[PDB]
């Protein structure tokens, strides 16, 4: 029992399904051409190598064709327009599903790291660029003291790119991390009991402010 | 807080949702990878949610006659009489009595007894269980399930449950016992 996730679940069945099926038609094809016509009395044969299938297979696959390694025996030939029919199918819809289950990992996991008796602020609530920039302008604001707190959100959300951006360009100082302040997890990750303070921010132009109150 | 209080109001809530119970006290040293059953508001009877009766279906298939004595405890005894009384839409219908059913106010109760004063304190001092349930259904048909214990012997008023003891399990006088009991 270690598939113990349907996302995971999902990607063996295709990488196994995908590598056994592309693998024995492989065979199948290298059996062919090696063995040549039955009907032309085994004459019309052609020696590739079960490597050579292979790459073939995954060319044809991928509809690249290249043409320097092609099909001779009519087997063959016969062969690979039905491979062509079945395994473009195949190919086309795998790849786009590996790519989607791949993509699908969270970037901002991970944990706060607390530097030697550095201050830090967790931020919570709603975080987006705007109410990040609207905040951060005052509250990193060249006019105030220099004081050394470190902001660190903490949000279910991934970050929009104009919000990477700003978070980029106060890397030395402000932190984000994907979670919530529901979860006693979250709020170790961000180290909340070693936290100076903690903002809940509310989205002002919300449809119920009883409901985001 | 009250005039000559507060967390000493005995509470209990329903959740819809069993993870919130984390959120539902304080000085309770959970962890939320805890299942319901172990947290402590559930463990000291101040929680209870609608999930806990999910094996109602599979026990209910096991032993039929468990889920009918569920039933008997929990309601008071709502016989599939009143059931039938009250579908019939009439509202349910009520008077005096004749004693051939009054008769049946003698059911067996759930109630809880303490063991800090009156003729079964003597085992509340130092005693075990076991001395106590013989005793007490010896004298009084009193049938012992449980006990209710504060959790800080050492403080709160938090008391758990403990389901039936082992014969030899110690007691304190400040121990409360679920019993079954005809007065
Ligand atoms: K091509």
């Amino acid at each position: 029992n270690v598939l113990k996730t349907s996302t995971l679940i999902r990607l063996v069945q295709l990488v196994v399904s995908f590598v056994s099926l592309w693998l024995t038609a492989a065979g199948f094809l290298h059996l062919l051409e090696n063995s040549g016509d039955p009907f032309f009395d085994f004459g019309n044969a052609q020696h590739l190598t079960y490597w050579e299938c292979l790459y073939f297979l995954m060319v044809t696959m991928s509809t690249v064709g290249f043409g320097d390694i092609f099909a001779t025996t009519v087997l063959g030939r016969t062969f690979v327009v039905i491979f062509i029919m079945i395994f473009i199918g195949l190919f086309a819809s795998f790849i786009p599903e590996i790519a989607e289950i791949l993509g699908k990992r969270q970037k901002y996991g991970g944990s706060y790291k607390k530097e030697r008796g550095k201050r830090h602020v967790v931020v919570c609530g709603y975080i987006t660029f705007d109410s990040v920039s609207n905040f951060l302008k005052d509250f990193l604001h060249k006019d105030r003291e220099d004081v050394d707190v470190e902001i660190v959100f903490l949000h279910k959300g991934l970050p929009g790119l104009e919000l990477e951006g700003l978070l980029k360009r106060h890397f030395t100082q402000v932190e984000y991390f994907w979670g919530s302040v529901m979860d006693a997890n979250d709020l170790e990750r961000v180290k909340i009991q070693e936290a100076d303070a903690c903002l809940v921010l509310a989205n002002k132009y919300c449809q119920d402010p009883d409901q985001e109150d | 807080t009250f005039d000559d209080a507060g967390a000493n109001v005995p509470l209990i809530t329903e959740l819809a949702n069993d993870s919130n119970v984390q959120f539902l006290d304080q000085d309770d040293d959970d962890d939320p990878d805890t299942e319901l059953y172990m947290t402590q508001p559930f463990a000291c009877g101040t929680a209870f949610a609608v999930s806990v009766l999910d094996s109602l279906m599979s026990t209910s298939y096991f032993n039929d006659n468990a889920l009918t004595l569920i039933r008997t405890l929990i309601t008071g005894g709502a016989t599939p009489e009143l059931e039938q009384i009250l579908a019939e839409g009439a509202g349910m219908r009520g008077g005096y009595c004749s004693p051939a059913v009054l008769a049946n106010r003698d059911r067996c109760r759930v109630a809880q007894i303490s063991l800090f004063d009156g003729p079964l304190a003597q085992f509340g001092q130092g005693g075990h269980y076991g001395e106590l349930f013989v005793y007490a259904l010896r004298h009084f048909g009193i049938l012992c399930i449980g006990l209710y214990r504060f959790r800080d012997t050492n403080p709160s008023s938090k008391r758990y449950v403990i389901t039936n003891p082992p014969e030899d399990f110690p007691l304190l006088p400040t121990d409360q016992v679920y019993v079954l009991t005809y007065k």
